């Protein structure tokens, strides 16, 4: 009989695909939490799913996506709660609602692809930044359409993610190139469009996903290239910082400490910036294509009381 | 008269009205020269005022011979406007409690003896003064409290009117340590008011001025929080004047910028420019033999100034309200969808 | 020790009708503690509490005021445990107001019995709550008959009789009036006796010759405004048939 706290259901299935990705596993793994456990009482069924959710968010906290994914579950559970059945068939009903997330979370990645396909048009030289797998479930669709474009990977250092597109969509067949992440200025004036895939979007449209997408938005808005990121639906968090410096990692992204003897020394800096709403311009959901002003309005929504 | 924007009409300085038409209260007469003599207020200070005052002139009732009271309390309670109309132009602190004052005068029934009168005016009236005010800026203490971290700065500007409260708790009430810098302005010197207070309690404020602005700046620096005194419908912040310019040099050095408002405040209007809908006030108070006597009687001189100024919503990080936190591009959806209906 | 059980069961069985108050509202809906079984708590859903969706800005106005609720289901091994107030009638709000009332006036005559003469609270609590509860209804109106009719104190022992005392000792106004007989007269004795042998049978005190200080004792407070002019208007009476004269403050 399992717990679904760590490991002993969590990270198990992590690793038999993957392609699935972190906050659609913590959905998976949250709705079979109350699969199965659901002890025919609606007060020790929150109180399970919810300290649930915070222990899965201390097991990882630096995954943010994690997060996303552990709150819309809660989002899912209050409205499924909402429209009132009395408990006696929400047993039932919840349960039975339960994996059209599986069956719909799952799907949605050619959806994404299926409107967003008509973005890159004809010998469009693309700029993408860091193993966003939405971004290629977009390029693989736009390859297979038999529509011409050229690619450009920058590196994602250290989070080391550039060197996998490079490895992705070559064999797929398309000409690319792999740029180093420091060269985005003297090449963003040649590239048509760039695209990035976030982990987690604010309160007012904001890419909370890797080193330096705040760098490459404001070198797009500087060369005046439009700047759009597609992702999906299972990426609203409620975290809106300020700032462009978000939850630390451990310390303040500014160490100012003493190396022992010979540790690691890239690491040093912050490792997840942000970017304010006016650098993105268009992003992608299971919504349709999708201003940053209406997903601050659609996060404004079904997070208020 | 190249711009001719000293002839706007939006505000009128004719005094003295000496007609005997209606019964005027007396302490609503305190209160009009309470307000546009010597301006001791913001903007919920002016609604708090105005809320308690209407409070004593509806206990006060003196209802006539042959009239319900359903049918004459609007057109008297009005022209207890009329005279703060003339006093100083009215806050939409002022518009959206009064225009809801009127609304719950509408649903009154004819058959009140006026003895519960006072318990469904006086006793919902306070409930507009708990629940649209005071814990609504409860709720902004607790949802503004969380994002400032220990050991920071914060620069105000002029009067605050609900973060007052704001730097109290976090001072005190949760012992973070905090250094309030507050600016302010001729004439009103108002930021005087909130560094009396704040020291008094306890905090490490240090005063300034709006013209020294650049060098509050280039010290240890975040986080400039503002009062509002309405935000528009697109997104214009509405305010005490000078708060634009500090607005804009902290966007501009790039530190963020905050603004603590409530759902009351927000405004169905519209403007983009900032010398387009204002109030003009008292070119007299810009002196303090003086310095310069009579601009009149000289040709070609003029004393302008002006109380309320715009931000453009580029500069603002985050208009916070007792919903949650919130882009100023998107103050529509809750003017549509919680303004009125909550 | 501080307070303890209500009726020897652990929990509110099944569609009972309780009181509670609100602690915190975030999503689950409230966090309310049973006020019947103080130290215990349970929860309440969201469409539960009315039908309408509730506003942060009326969350906020509610919590820490107690209300009525019924019990939808128990876990008997878990505290763990759901309330209900959409499925509460009119009547049922105050029926069980007056139910805690008549609790929280029976929990207070024995709180201090118990934490001033320093014993476990729970035991002579439920030796007292065996057969008062289980006979009738429980301890306020069987305790406003036990201090006419002594045989509900020999029907249970307590364990010390000090507690006994105690709650004897617990369930079991002046308007003053300074009267000036001013007289100048022969037969004013007489007259001052008969007046006093009609207002004291209330309290009646000799200051001097002319001042009189008397306490007259309401019961209503008000009811002691038929006594007082009752009083005055007697004194009026005498005087003018003797041959003095009296003045009333």
């Amino acid at each position: 009989m399992s717990e679904f706290n760590i490991t002993e259901t969590y990270l198990r299935f992590l690793e038999e695909d993957t392609e699935m990705t972190m906050p659609i596993a913590a959905i998976e793994a949250l709705v079979t939490l109350l699969r199965i456990k659901t002890p025919e009482t609606a007060a020790e069924m929150i109180n399970t799913i919810k300290s649930s959710t915070e222990e899965l968010i201390k097991s990882i906290p630096n995954s943010v996506s994690l997060r996303a994914g552990c709150d819309i579950f809660m989002r899912f559970v209050l409205r499924n709660l909402h429209l009132y059945g009395d408990w006696e068939n929400c047993k039932q009903h919840l349960i039975e609602n339960g994996q059209l997330f599986v069956s719909r979370a799952k799907k949605s990645r050619n959806k994404i692809a299926e409107i967003g396909v008509d973005f890159i048009a004809d010998d469009d030289i693309i700029l993408v930044h860091g193993y966003s797998r939405a971004v290629f479930s977009l390029l693989n669709h736009a390859a297979n359409k038999f529509i011409r474009f050229r690619c450009v990977v920058t590196e994602s250092r250290p989070s080391k993610q550039g060197n996998q597109l490079y490895t992705l969509l070559e064999q797929k067949g398309i000409p690319v190139t792999l740029i180093v992440d420091s060269a985005v200025g003297a090449v963003i004036d040649k590239v048509d469009k760039v695209f990035v895939g976030a982990e987690g979007v604010a309160e007012s449209g904001g890419i909370i996903n890797l080193v330096g997408t705040y760098s490459v938005g404001v070198l797009a808005h500087n060369a005046r290239k439009p700047f759009y990121v597609v992702t999906e639906s299972h990426k609203f968090v409620r975290m809106f910082p300020l700032s462009s410096d978000d939850l630390p990692m451990a310390g303040p992204p500014l160490d100012f400490t003493r190396r022992t003897d010979d540790l690691e020394d890239a690491l040093r800096g912050p490792t997840i910036d942000y970017t304010a709403q006016e650098y993105i311009t268009a992003l992608i959901t299971d919504l349709g294509v999708l201003t940053p002003s209406a997903v601050s309005e659609e996060l404004i929504k079904m997070w208020y009381d | 008269l190249e711009q001719s924007f000293d002839n706007s009409s939006l505000i009128s300085s004719v005094k003295e009205l000496l007609l005997n038409k209606d019964l005027i209260h007396p302490s609503i007469l305190l209160l009009t020269s309470h307000l546009a003599h010597y301006k001791i207020v913001g903007s919920i200070p002016r609604c708090i005022a105005m809320l308690e005052v209407f409070q004593i002139v509806i206990k006060d009732y003196q209802t006539p011979k042959g009239t319900t009271l359903s049918r004459n309390l609007t057109s008297y309670l009005s022209h207890q406007i009329d005279l703060l109309k003339k006093a100083r132009p009215l806050s939409v602190t002022m518009g959206n409690a009064i225009r809801w004052l009127k609304q719950e005068i509408s649903l009154i029934d004819p058959s009140t003896p006026d003895k519960a009168a006072k318990k469904d005016l006086c006793e919902k009236i306070g409930q507009f003064a708990k629940e649209k005010i005071e814990l609504a800026d409860q709720l902004i203490i607790d949802n503004a409290s969380t994002q400032i971290e220990e050991s920071t700065t914060i620069v105000t500007y002029g009067s605050s009117k609900v973060l007052t409260e704001l730097l109290l708790h976090n001072a005190i009430s949760l012992k973070k340590n905090i250094k309030v810098i507050v600016v302010d302005s001729r004439p009103l010197f108002e930021g005087r008011k909130m560094a009396e207070t704040l020291r008094n309690a306890g905090v490490n404020v240090m005063y300034a001025l709006i013209t020294s602005l650049d060098t509050i700046f280039n010290m240890d620096v975040d986080y400039v929080f503002l009062g509002a005194h309405s935000i528009l419908s697109n997104g214009f912040l509405y305010s005490r004047a000078g708060t634009a310019m500090l607005a804009m040099s902290a966007k501009r050095r790039n530190i963020p910028v905050l603004v603590c408002c409530e759902s009351l405040k927000f405004s169905q209007r519209v403007q983009l420019d900032s010398v387009t809908f204002n109030e003009l006030a008292d070119p007299n108070d810009l002196v303090n033999k003086n310095i310069l006597d009579g601009w009149q009687e000289l040709p070609s001189l003029n004393i302008v100034n002006i109380l309320y100024d715009l931000t453009p919503p580029e500069y603002i990080k985050k208009v916070i309200t007792e919903f949650g936190a919130l882009p100023p591009s998107s103050v529509p959806v809750i003017l549509r969808e919680y303004k009125g209906s909550a | 020790t501080s307070h303890c059980r209500f009726y020897e069961n652990k929990y509110p069985e099944i569609d009972d009708i309780v009181m509670v108050n609100v602690q915190q509202i975030a999503e689950m809906g409230a966090y309310v503690k049973l006020l019947e079984y103080d130290n215990i708590e349970g929860m309440i859903l969201l469409s539960e509490l009315s039908r309408r969706r509730i506003r942060s800005i009326q969350k906020l106005i509610r919590v820490g005021k107690n209300d009525v609720a019924v019990v939808l289901r128990v876990d008997k091994e878990k505290g763990y445990i759901d309330l209900s107030k959409r499925r509460v009638s009119s009547e049922d709000i105050i029926k069980c107001e007056e139910k805690y009332q008549k609790s929280k006036t029976v929990h207070s005559i024995l709180r201090y019995c118990a934490e001033k003469f320093q014993i476990p609270l729970e035991e002579l609590y439920k030796t007292i709550a065996w057969p008062l509860s289980r006979k009738f209804g429980h301890a306020y109106e069987a305790f406003k008959l036990s201090i006419i009719d002594e045989t509900v104190w020999e029907g249970i022992e307590p364990p010390s009789k000090d507690v006994l005392d105690e709650l004897k000792n617990y369930i079991s106004v002046k308007i003053r009036a300074d009267v000036e007989v001013s007289c100048f007269s022969y037969e004013g004795i007489d007259a001052i006796k008969d007046a006093l042998k009609s207002a004291e049978d209330v309290k009646v005190k000799l200051v001097a010759a002319p001042l009189y200080v008397l306490t007259t004792q309401a019961l209503d407070k008000q009811k002691g405004i038929e006594q007082l002019e009752s009083a005055i208007e007697k004194i009026t009476e005498v005087i003018t048939k003797y041959g003095g004269v009296c003045n009333i403050t």
